[PDB]
């Protein structure tokens, strides 16, 4: 099952064009350039993930450009304030295709604990979001897990290869949700370690 | 194999084209550009003349020519900066107050 | 000689293939993918210093390749040249022309 | 005819040198990532391929299939023109380097002079990128960077003039043949350090590093690969000018050239990873007040020593 | 500037270069997620569950 | 007393975490890159201890009205001893590698300086007030939570 934005359609993918599309998606998922955007706590956990004790560089995502033109992925790592919501919208509009959005934290997901007059309740109110991460803050390894989720989503999509030949239509993959996928093993947990130990 | 007349013809053509660029343009920047075209064309003429005779005299006068060109560029661009600072425009007939 | 014309051909092919590869990968970058104040005079000052001292540098370029045949008199002339150049440089430094901050 | 065979062999050697140095620059960027990881107690990119060696191909594919974006109210020709300047100037600066006896592109009688022409033409990339972006922030940043690289370019040839004076010629074969007994790093040590500083600064490397916040896709790739091509160029130049070139006692000469060049590239990596960044005016003062008189005094002392031995 | 502080600065740059070069030979501090499983303390606050009593019903 | 000692322990641990982040970010603002990676490794050691104590890294939410949430786990002293053995050599290494560099000194010394009067009239407290020589720490002038015992 696939989603069009230019709807619900089927997989359209000839075998040579599919192979080149596979290599294009492979090169796109194996090189993701996030935008250096410092909002709040979750950005500090992102730069914790970037450092040597964690080494997100192994996935080829250590670039962290300061310009929206060079960067591909927008990580909303913090609260969407009413003053910074046009700033986030302009920074998203100043990006280039392909563009992916990862919302770090309950602030970026839904507004989090701050149901307040000066906070936008989630960045998905006005920009599309590819991957959400819960946590306040999510740990750096959760950020890497969402990075592999984004890589899996990129490796299955079918973007147009060229702007002169082909269907100019964004083909995102309706992946199986992680809750239903991991319900087979999360329920089977019986005994955990007692909290008195370390 | 290359005639000397061809080299001086090319140098003369570049020089007189630089003369057009100096005359027909009111902008002082293009006037300095045309001046540099003329002095570089005359330096090309000296190099052609020295290369015909097999002597380094043309290259020595070329070195003197480009030294003059560099220093003239410095002075002319400083004067252009002063004109733009104190008049906010580069019109060369705006600086025409002294006459008669 | 065959060696000199062969190396001229090699240099020409080097330049042509470099330019062709660079513009070709420009063409490949453009072809693929789907669509969606007043400055200060200090810049002029340091640039004009650079130009003047590059002409002094070209004179020293001409000198340095032929020190052996010019003899000691060439060393004396270049010493006067370099002393004048250093006097000009000290003049520029001391009056705060080369100091970027005021 | 044997003449055409020799011509074709020379052309093949030249194009082999060209693809080798371009691939070496790209893999040197990959080695930048890996060696920064090694210096910073981590791994760097080591998942895309065997040991991470296929990260470069994926990155180049990503920059190839990125949507190109020339700004709407920019100057198209100048904006696209700055990256071919930044690539081709340093590539043709590498073009004069003799990597091995017989494996030379062109035995130009100017040589290091031709490197000086290419280094002079290299500043137009920064200036054109600043102006053509139609951004006053990029304009100010490129004005500062171009003033930096002019103030450090003004003594580049004067640093090289000690090696030129000791060789007695502008040809690089004579330069690498005059280092048979002793390498030029020993007499021209002050020239060596001034040339190293100037070569780092004209390549806009750390700690001499915005005017790139408007480029994206393959133009940014052009700028960056041209910068690494310049790194390889400066390393090979200092190998050929101060460390004997290809000359070595035991190993084949190309192995010596590659080992010295790789040592100088890893010195580039260490210089970026170690030193912090000085302020703009401090860099200006160091480039004007210190380096230029040092090169002048070095040239004077070199000439005095050369004329002293030849009584 | 004064030659003394210039030489001291050059020596300090050499010291920083040598210290990073010594760091090049050290052992990696990278915890290799996801190949290396991330150790978490027993009382770490993550995914929320509802448990069961030893009889077998739901505790809530 | 045990509540006071526990809260002092966690406050000092988070103070070391914040100071490590501050020093690394200042050094990165000057231009050196490696100390931010090394200081975040040290912050990961701190986060290991804090995860063992409370159950979270950044916002433990562990203090309570009248005490703390849970008790100290069985074996926290091993992690604290490991951290106290890990820190000082690395801190001296950070000083030698970046904080004694003369380029960093030229960038940072004498920049945005103010005396005690400017700190007092603007309400600046902390290191900005104690760099003026005004010895005013809340932990010593108006003590709280058992800081007198240390
Ligand atoms: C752009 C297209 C270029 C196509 C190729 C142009 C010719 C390249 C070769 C060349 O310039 O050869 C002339 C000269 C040879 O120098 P050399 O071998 O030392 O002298 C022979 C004996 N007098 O070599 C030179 O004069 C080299 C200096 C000029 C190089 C210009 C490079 C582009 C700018
Ligand atoms: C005569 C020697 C040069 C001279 O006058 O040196 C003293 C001069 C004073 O320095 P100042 O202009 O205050 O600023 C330099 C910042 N350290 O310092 C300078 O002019 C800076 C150093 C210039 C050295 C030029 C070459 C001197 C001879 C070798
Ligand atoms: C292909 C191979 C090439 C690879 C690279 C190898 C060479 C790297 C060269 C890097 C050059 C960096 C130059 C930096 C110059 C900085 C000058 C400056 O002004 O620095 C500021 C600092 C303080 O300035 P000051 O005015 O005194 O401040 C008072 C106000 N607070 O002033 C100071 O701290 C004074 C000291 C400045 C630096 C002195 C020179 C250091 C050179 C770099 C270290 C080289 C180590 C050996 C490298 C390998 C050699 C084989
Ligand atoms: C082959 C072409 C390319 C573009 C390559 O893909 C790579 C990306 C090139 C290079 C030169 C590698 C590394 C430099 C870099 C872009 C970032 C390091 C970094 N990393 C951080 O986090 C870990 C930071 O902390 C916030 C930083 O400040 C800094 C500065
Ligand atoms: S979700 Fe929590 S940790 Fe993240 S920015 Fe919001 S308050 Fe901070």
């Amino acid at each position: 099952d696939y989603t069009l934005t230019r709807e619900i359609v089927t997989d359209p993918l000839n075998v040579f064009m599919g192979k080149l599309n596979d290599m294009v998606n492979w090169g796109r998922k194996n090189s993701i350039w996030p935008y250096n955007f410092g909002l709040s706590c979750c950005y500090v956990e992102m730069v914790t993930s970037f450092t040597a004790v964690h080494d997100v560089a192994r996935f080829g995502a250590e670039v962290l450009r300061a310009s929206p033109r060079q960067a591909d992925l927008m990580v909303v790592a913090g609260t969407c304030f009413t003053k910074m919501a046009p700033v986030i919208q302009r920074l998203y509009d100043q990006m280039l295709e392909p563009k992916w959005v990862i919302s770090m934290g309950a602030c970026a997901n839904s507004g989090g604990m701050y149901d307040i007059y000066s906070v936008v309740q989630g960045v998905d109110k006005f920009i599309p979001v590819d991957v959400y991460i819960p946590g306040c803050p999510p740990r750096p390894e959760a950020y890497m897990q969402a990075l592999m989720l984004l890589q899996e989503s990129i490796g299955k999509e079918r973007r147009p290869l060229s702007w002169v030949v082909g269907d100019q239509g964004v083909y995102r993959a309706n992946m199986q949700s992680e809750r239903e996928r991991k319900r087979g093993e999360r329920i089977a947990v019986t005994n955990l370690r007692t909290p008195d130990e370390i | 194999m290359i005639p000397l007349q061809h080299g001086l013809i090319l140098a003369a053509i570049l020089f007189v084209l630089g003369l057009t660029g100096l005359v027909i343009r009111r902008n002082l920047l293009f006037m300095l550009i045309g001046l540099e075209i003329m002095i570089n064309a005359s330096a090309l003429a000296f190099v052609v003349a020295g290369s015909y005779w097999g002597q380094t005299d043309g290259q020595v006068m070329y070195i003197l020519a480009i030294s003059l060109a560099a220093a003239e560029a410095s002075i002319g661009l400083a004067l252009l900066l002063q004109l733009h600072r104190r008049r906010q425009n580069l019109n060369i007939d705006s600086v025409s107050e002294m006459r008669g | 000689s065959t060696e000199v014309i062969a190396h001229h051909w090699a240099f020409a092919i080097f330049l042509i293939v470099a330019i062709g590869l660079c513009c070709l990968m420009l063409v490949g970058g453009w072809f693929l993918g789907g669509r969606a104040l007043r400055l200060s005079a200090k810049f002029y000052l340091v640039a004009m210093f650079f130009v003047i001292f590059d002409v002094e540098a070209l004179y020293l370029f001409a000198w340095s390749t032929s020190i052996r045949e010019s003899g000691w008199v060439g060393f004396v002339e270049a010493a006067i040249f370099i002393f004048v150049l250093l006097a000009g440089l000290v003049y520029l430094v001391r009056i705060g022309a080369l100091d970027w901050t005021p | 005819s044997p003449e055409l065979i020799e011509i074709l062999l020379t052309i093949l050697k030249a194009v082999v040198i060209l693809l080798v140095v371009v691939t070496c620059g790209a893999f040197m960027s990959f080695g930048e990532r890996r060696l920064l990881g090694l210096f910073q107690n981590r791994y760097g990119p080591n998942r895309v391929g065997w040991g991470g060696s296929l990260q470069l191909v994926a990155d180049m594919i990503k920059m190839f299939f990125k949507e190109d974006w020339i700004p709407k109210f920019s100057d198209r020709v100048i904006f696209t023109l700055a990256p071919m300047i930044a690539f081709t100037s340093l590539l043709l600066a590498f073009a004069i380097v003799p990597v091995s006896p017989g494996w030379v592109v062109a035995d130009l009688n100017i040589g290091i002079l031709f490197f000086l022409m290419m280094a002079g033409l290299a500043v137009y990339a920064v200036l054109f990128a600043g102006w053509s972006s139609n951004n006053k922030y990029s304009l100010l940043g490129a004005m500062r960077a171009s003033a930096q690289t002019l103030s450090y370019e003004v003594f580049l040839g004067l640093s090289l003039m000690g090696v030129v004076a000791q060789a007695g010629s502008f040809n690089m074969t004579d330069i690498v043949n005059s280092q048979a007994h002793v390498w030029n790093v020993i007499p021209q040590f002050f020239g060596f350090i001034t040339f190293a500083i100037a070569g780092v600064a004209v390549c806009h490397r750390h700690p001499f590093d915005g005017y790139h916040i408007e480029y994206s896709g393959m133009k940014f790739g052009l700028f960056f690969v041209g910068e690494y091509i310049g790194i390889v160029t400066i390393s090979a130049l200092m190998v050929t000018l101060f460390f004997g070139g290809w000359q070595g006692p035991l190993l084949p000469p190309f192995i010596w050239f590659a080992l010295k060049t790789a040592f100088f590239m890893m010195m580039f990596i260490l210089i970026r990873a170690s030193l912090p960044r000085p302020r703009y005016d401090q860099v200006m003062s160091f480039g004007w007040k210190i380096c230029l008189p040092l090169t002048l005094i070095n040239l004077l002392v070199t000439a005095a020593v050369i004329l002293w031995q030849a009584q | 500037m004064t030659l003394k502080e210039l030489l001291v600065g050059f020596g300090t740059q050499v010291r920083s270069i040598w210290m990073i070069g010594l760091h090049a030979f050290a052992k990696r501090e990278t915890r290799m997620y996801p190949e290396e499983p991330v150790y978490l303390p027993p009382r770490y606050r993550g995914r929320i569950v509802l448990t069961r009593d030893p009889d077998g019903e739901e505790r809530c | 007393d045990r509540v006071n000692v526990i809260r002092v322990m966690l406050s000092e641990l988070f103070r070391i975490n914040s100071h490590l982040l501050y020093i690394s970010t200042f050094i990165q603002d000057v231009g050196a890159m490696t100390p931010v990676f090394f200081a975040f490794t040290d912050r990961q050691k701190i986060y290991d201890l804090v995860e063992a104590i409370t159950g979270f890294r950044m916002h433990p939410a562990w203090f309570r009205i009248g005490g703390v949430a849970h008790d100290l786990p069985r074996g926290w002293d091993r992690l604290l001893r490991e951290f106290l053995d890990w820190m000082p050599k690395r801190l001296a290494s950070y000083e030698k590698a970046a904080l004694q560099n003369t380029i960093l000194k030229g960038r940072s010394q004498g920049v945005a300086a103010y005396g005690a009067k400017e700190a007092l009239e603007w309400g600046t407290t902390g290191a900005g007030l104690r760099a003026t020589g005004i010895d005013f720490d809340v932990r010593k002038a108006r003590p709280y939570s058992g800081y007198e015992n240390f």
